[PDB]
RNA sequence: UAAAGUUGCUGCAGUUAAAAAGCUCGUAGUUGGAUCUCUCUCGGCCGAAGCGUUUACUUUGAAAAAA
RNA sequence: GAGCGAUU
């Protein structure tokens, strides 16, 4: 947001955030994630400035939709909580997810099944997405990442201050990053609300699931 | 303890050149040191600098371009004279198109092609590339 | 980290060094205005004393050395200079 | 790069980092080329124009490329002042 | 690091950038003076008079307000001492060690000591014989240092 | 209340004496003005159609000068028109010693007889309200340089509006640029 | 003689390949923090006279056997 | 993919 008031934060995107806890850190700090921390309360726990975050997720939101084929942008989740909000995201926007293990050599030993050459990559964690990340910088490709307060920040090129702990963050993150995508592209529109609501994007938690299937 | 007080300067300017910052801080100044920057910014190797004045020996704040790959001085100060220069230019420089060896003379501070340009010798201080 | 304004050090940045290695140098030091519920004289007292300070009019003790900074009597009271 | 006659003699003019200014060498395989996108100031959708950033692979694995994009897109004014 | 050391300590006074005397103050450079004249008639060296100065008298340097230091005004006065204070003290530190050590033979680090004060001293003189405070035959010897101080 | 060094005075120096004697007569700084005297005096122009009024007064003065400083330049601020006053000591300037110097250098040059004393402390006495809490020194990329002065903060209402003559003063009599400032706290 | 950057002034080495004294003091030696922008007189503007607190440095000039 | 390399 250049200052645009088009593409200022609003109050539902603000009580969406306070709901999910995506303003809530770690105990530890890492000192290149040290600008985008607000303060350290009592118990340790650090805060998160979500002006920083907007600004860091509409960045994002504009590098990814400069690229022309859509299936160019790979997104990639390791651990289970974003697998499903990485699936949800390529669905909706267009991307090729990687969901669960990343096979080494993929981006690097091209006689293999999977080869791919994406020209920009998304990760939900930089330090449980790491092989993904490092294999980046063999094939001069850019990253963007959903970092924490203590998190490494080596080859990543835009890291998002959110909370990757919770799932309900890393659901909210992957939807509010898509929605921005598609309406920076000119698919829905600004001026109402998304029809997909974000719980679309949670981790299952299949106890859960069990606990659904039996309610009737 | 501390002798020099130029090769404190030059060894922190290029310490910080190589790390990819922006600015350095020097302490303390001497009008020996304004002279070297000043010979150094007129070719556009550093940018504008800032002489922070407390009330003992000053500090200097100097800003980075990234076009410095080599800044040093040279120990002890060698008496150079105006037919002697090319070994100098031939030993410490890495091309004949670019390169600076400063001198101080009696006209003053200055690098060795001013110093051709006013036929004077002098002492070598040190040099940027 | 590879971006940092040397010349305009934020307010808290400089009270959180140390004193010598600021970009110039001040004490952390002061001196104040101490008054004995005893006596009316005001006596102007150094933060960091070295010395028992009595009052010229009474010969009350005001304050007494320590490690660090000197501490008032009980019921003396004190105010910064400027 | 040229000669007494002003002819270029180069075989190409390598592109230099934004963020350091170094030369981004041909076996550079950390480095990366950018691009953002620029957005209408009055309903928000893609223009079509685009800023390209580049990037060293040394400044990369200083983990350092973070702070240097944000500062280049707050200059090119594409991150609010009040960031 | 320390001359005689190994400790390499930070530890030290910072003046404040300005020179000016603070508005508070009353006193004059008259009024300061004569304090300071007090003060070394009751026996006081400078720095012990700087230090009441400053704790009591509230003021921060008498050279910012009387803009003279307090060895320049004790000589200007006559009233300073013939030797500098910081020998006196050397030579009285040296004269105490050796008063203990002939009561006690086997203290080999009171020797050690006793060499590296005299070393000290033996620098001090021999500067301030350089800047002819002392005459060009003063000679520090241990019979004599009793004496001396 | 003048006494050049030269023995020369003019017009504005005996209208500014005219002043004093005004107000010796007319007001309640009867003896300070009485004891007091000046050397001379000169007017400048500057910010475009200001004028400056400079008061070059003898060094052993000056100390007994700034006691009644703010009041005597109010008055003479009412007295002329719209104008801008200051006042300012008179240092002599002593050239540096040189080897075809001669016997000029009999006796060894104070360091108060020094150009650059001499300018730190015209510089002082030339904001005298407002002390001076810090100083810079930006050397410009084609070597020009510019003197950024910080100023109290406590006095910043009083002197708030003569920045732009006393930048005007100092490059006339100086020679070079300076500015003034204002930080937050330290 | 070069090769020999295997005598290293340019220009070498000293944790494990050869190698830093068991440790400290200390004279000589080496090295050493900031700061300071021609002249009266006497004679025909120049002539004499003092220059320079003096050096180091650098740039000139003079004297410097041929082969 | 990791090591100048034998190699892993
Ligand atoms: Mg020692
Ligand atoms: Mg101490
Ligand atoms: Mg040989
Ligand atoms: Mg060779
Ligand atoms: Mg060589
Ligand atoms: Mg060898
Ligand atoms: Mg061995
Ligand atoms: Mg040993
Ligand atoms: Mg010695
Ligand atoms: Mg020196
Ligand atoms: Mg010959
Ligand atoms: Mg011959
Ligand atoms: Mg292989
Ligand atoms: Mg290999």
């Amino acid at each position: 947001s250049g200052a645009l008031d088009v593409l200022q934060m609003k109050e539902e995107d603000v009580l969406k955030f306070l709901a999910a806890g995506t303003h809530l850190g770690g105990t530890n700090l890492d000192f290149q994630m040290e600008q985008y921390i607000y303060k350290r309360k009592s118990d340790g726990i650090y805060i998160i400035n979500l002006k920083r975050t907007w600004e860091k997720l509409l960045l994002a939101a504009r590098a990814i939709v400069a690229i022309e084929n859509p299936a160019d942008v790979s997104v990639i989740s390791s651990r289970n909580t974003g697998q499903r909000a990485v699936l949800k995201f390529a669905a909706a926007t267009g991307a090729t997810p990687i969901a669960g293990r990343f096979t080494p050599g993929t981006f690097t030993n091209q006689i293999q099944a999977a080869f791919r050459e994406p020209r920009l990559l998304v990760v939900t964690d930089p330090r449980a997405d790491h092989q993904p990340l490092t294999e980046a910088s063999y094939v001069n490709l850019p990253t963007i990442a959903l970092c924490n307060t203590d998190s490494p920040l080596r080859y990543v090129d835009i890291a998002i201050p959110c909370n990757n702990k919770g799932a309900h963050s890393v659901g909210l993150m992957w939807w509010m990053l898509a929605r921005e995508v598609l309406r920076m592209r000119g698919t829905i529109s600004r001026e109402h609300p998304w029809e997909v609501m974000p719980d679309l994007y949670f981790y299952r938690d299949p106890e859960e699931i069990e606990k659904e299937e039996q309610a009737a | 303890v501390r002798m020099n007080v130029l090769a404190d300067a030059l060894k922190s300017i290029n310490n910080a050149e190589k790390r990819g910052k922006r600015q350095v801080l020097i302490r303390p100044c001497s009008k020996v040191i304004v002279r070297f920057l000043t010979v150094m910014m007129k070719h556009g190797y550093i940018g504008e600098f800032e002489i922070i004045d407390d009330h003992r020996a000053g500090k200097i704040v100097v800003n980075l371009t990234g076009r410095l790959n080599k800044c040093g001085v040279i120990s002890p100060r060698f008496d150079v004279q105006l037919k002697d220069l090319e070994k100098w230019q031939n030993n410490l420089l890495p091309s004949r198109q670019f390169g600076f060896i400063v001198l101080t003379t009696s006209a003053g501070i200055m690098d060795h092609e001013e110093a051709r340009r006013k036929h004077t010798g002098g002492k070598i201080l040190g040099f940027f590339f | 980290p590879l971006a940092k304004d040397l010349l305009h050090p934020s307010p808290e940045e400089e009270k959180r060094k140390h004193k010598k290695k600021r970009l110039v140098q001040s004490p952390n030091s002061y001196f104040m205005d101490v008054k004995c519920p005893g006596c009316y004289k005001i006596t102007t007292v150094f933060s960091h004393a070295q010395t028992v300070v009595l009052c010229v009019g009474c010969s009350t003790v005001l304050c007494q050395p320590t490690g660090g900074k000197a501490r008032l009597t009980e019921g003396c009271s004190f105010r910064r200079k400027q | 790069m040229q000669n007494d006659a002003g002819e270029f003699v180069d075989l190409y003019v390598p592109r230099k980092c934004s963020a350091s200014n170094r030369i981004i060498g041909a076996k550079d395989h950390a480095s990366i080329q950018m691009n953002v996108a620029e957005v209408d100031k009055v309903t928000g959708r893609f223009n079509g124009q685009f800023k390209t950033y580049a990037i060293c692979g040394a400044i990369r694995r200083m983990g350092e490329s973070d702070d240097s994009i944000l500062r280049l897109a707050k200059a090119d004014g594409i991150v609010s002042k009040n960031f | 690091g320390r001359m005689h050391a190994p400790g390499k300590g930070l530890s030290q006074s910072a003046l404040p950038y300005r020179r000016s005397v603070p508005t508070w103050l009353k006193l004059t450079s008259d009024d300061v003076k004569e304090q300071i004249y007090k003060l070394a008639k009751k026996g006081l060296t400078p720095s012990q008079i700087g230090v009441i100065l400053r704790d009591s008298h509230g003021v921060a340097q008498v050279r910012f307000v009387t803009g003279n230091k307090i060895l320049r005004i004790l000589k200007s006065k006559g009233l300073a001492p013939d030797l500098p204070e910081d020998l006196y003290h050397l030579i009285k530190k040296a004269v105490a060690v050796r008063k203990h050590l002939e009561r006690n033979r086997k203290d080999k680090d009171a020797k050690f000591r006793l060499i590296l004060i005299e070393s000290r001293i033996h620098r001090l003189a021999r500067y301030y014989k350089t800047k002819r405070v002392l005459p060009p035959n003063w000679k520090y010897e241990s019979s004599t240092a009793s004496a001396l101080v | 209340i003048v006494k050049p060094n030269g023995e020369k005075p003019d017009e504005f120096e005996s209208g500014i004496s005219q002043a004093l004697l005004e107000l010796e007569m007319n007001s309640d700084l009867k003896a300070q003005l009485r004891e007091l005297n000046i050397t001379a005096a000169k007017e400048i122009e500057v910010g475009g159609g200001r004028k400056a009024i400079i008061i070059f007064v003898p060094v052993p003065q000056l100390k007994s000068f700034q006691k009644i400083q703010v009041r005597l330049v109010r008055e003479l601020e009412k007295k002329f028109s719209g104008k801008h006053v200051v006042f300012i000591a008179q240092r002599r300037i002593l050239p540096k010693p040189t080897r075809k110097s001669r016997t000029k250098n009999k006796q060894k040059r104070p360091r108060s007889r020094t150009l650059t004393a001499v300018h730190d402390a015209i510089l002082e006495d030339l904001v005298f309200p407002s002390e001076i809490v810090g100083k810079r020194i930006r050397v410009k990329l084609d070597g020009s340089r510019l003197i950024k002065v910080h100023l109290d903060k406590a006095q910043q209402n009083n002197v708030e509006h003569k920045v732009e003559t006393f930048s005007g003063v100092y490059k006339k009599l100086t020679g070079k640029d300076v500015n003034f400032e204002f930080p937050e706290f330290q």
